């Protein structure tokens, strides 16, 4: 039916060009035209271009010209984007479209570019300390320092504690990102643990927050 | 190009109220021919793709709730979500479907509002660990806090160290719509250890003052 099968993510390195296919089923890509959709981290939505596969066209953006050719092999449903000779600014994500306007996205292959390797992060507990006389507030943290590539995965106690807890986004120190994760738990006395997982290294730390 | 303003970026939304959104653009969408005009309504969520609410200005999407509604003419559009709800907290972007190249605008976000909370700061001292490599970051939380507005301070001794801090910051809660974020100010072992005192001044809407929250290199 109506679907939009892309890829959710690809490593490039910089300097390289990369094809993304975006695969299409319901509808034969041949009779429609595909678009091709620009989504900035933190930012807004940008057209790339949309190849018209029918009458054979396809229109781009003044700026995105060389970089973009967008293609589609009709035996196979698929339209393509390529990339041509990647930076960070084409690092955001891509989405395949047919935004005459309808609702049809997929799920988007967010692209990161980058010389990095898949380095393990690095877990230290945020111990805190602070005992007045009985008279005191809790809370914790775990930091996630360096690696790649995202994502990576914070849980406390394995999942007993959510509310209370936050996690803000892995900021990025050159090729290599950094994630707090705030857990308050009221005054008790036996343990509080920062589980991390990361896929990629295929590394899992579970960081026990003993006092300081 | 047909250029798509739309403006705030953000608007403080109260729940239940109606909301109204405004878009314009350079050129007119009007399209002489079909008479109607050639702008569509997105809304886009925080790992998600737009969601098709309104086309034709102001013909809703099956699926759009009746609670949301299309107007505009010519270049001046707008979106009015009355009643609105905590799922309609997301961000909302007019697009242009009249000419190429397709423009669409820079969005308006809705926040929903709480009522202002005082940060709840807390600063860590570098772990054990975290010194055998060589650095150390003293982390900062800067916890539950309404409004978005917070500016943090650094201070090594006394004095603003602007340098090696990573602010983190979190979009609105859901269940208190409520902000945090994290300020760490990373160093080097030597250049923590070639001082004492650390600490985290954020200067928030609720205090009439800065809030202090200093460490001690040596205290235990």
């Amino acid at each position: 039916e109506v679907a939009l099968q892309q890829s959710g993510a690809e490593l490039v390195k910089p300097g390289a060009s990369v094809k993304l296919s975006c695969a299409a089923s319901g509808f034969t890509i041949k009779d429609a035209y595909m678009h091709w959709v620009k989504q900035k981290p933190e930012q807004g939505l940008e057209w790339i271009g949309r190849i018209d596969s029918g009458s054979s066209n396809t229109n781009y953006d003044p700026t995105f010209k060389g970089k973009a050719t967008i293609t589609a092999d009709d035996s196979s449903n698929t339209a393509y984007l390529q990339m041509s000779s990647l930076t960070s600014e084409d690092t955001a994500v891509y989405y395949c479209a047919r935004v005459y306007a309808m609702d049809y996205w997929g799920q988007g292959t967010s692209v990161t570019v980058s010389s990095a390797k898949t380095t393990p992060p690095s877990v230290y507990p945020l111990a805190p300390g602070s005992a007045a006389q009985t008279n005191s507030m809790v809370t914790l943290g775990c930091l996630v320092k360096g690696y790649f590539p995202e994502p990576v995965t914070v849980t406390w106690n394995s999942g007993s504690l959510s509310s209370g807890v936050h996690t803000f986004p892995a900021v990025l120190q050159s090729d290599l990102y950094t994630l707090s994760s705030s857990v308050s738990v009221p005054t008790s006395t036996e343990t509080v643990t920062c589980n991390v997982a990361h896929a990629p290294s295929s590394t899992k730390v579970d960081k026990k927050i003993v006092p300081r | 190009d047909i250029v798509m303003t739309q403006s705030p970026s953000s608007l403080t939304v109260t729940t239940g109220e109606k909301v109204t959104m405004t878009c314009k653009s350079s050129q007119s969408l009007l399209n002489s021919g079909a008479q109607k005009n050639y702008l569509t309504w997105y809304q886009q969520k925080p790992g998600q793709s737009p969601k098709l609410l309104i086309y034709w200005a102001s013909t809703r999407e099956s699926g759009v709730p009746d609670r949301f509604t299309g107007s505009g003419s010519g270049t001046d559009f707008t979106l009015s979500i009355s009643g609105v709800q905590a799922e309609d907290l997301a961000v909302y972007y007019c697009q242009n479907n009249y000419n190429y190249p397709l423009t669409f605008g820079a969005g308006t976000k809705l926040e929903l509002k709480r009522a202002d909370a005082a940060p709840t700061v807390s600063i860590f001292p570098p772990s054990s660990e975290q010194l055998t490599s060589g650095g150390a970051s003293v982390v900062c939380f800067l916890n539950n806090f309404y409004p978005k507005d917070i500016n943090v301070k650094w201070k090594i001794d006394g004095s603003e160290r602007q340098n090696g801090v990573l602010n983190s910051w979190t979009d609105q809660d859901s269940k208190d719509s409520t902000y945090s974020m994290s300020s760490t100010l990373t160093l080097t072992k030597d250049e923590y250890e070639r001082h004492n005192s650390y600490t985290c001044e954020a200067t928030h809407k609720t205090s009439t003052s800065p809030i202090v929250k200093s460490f001690n290199r040596n205290e235990c």
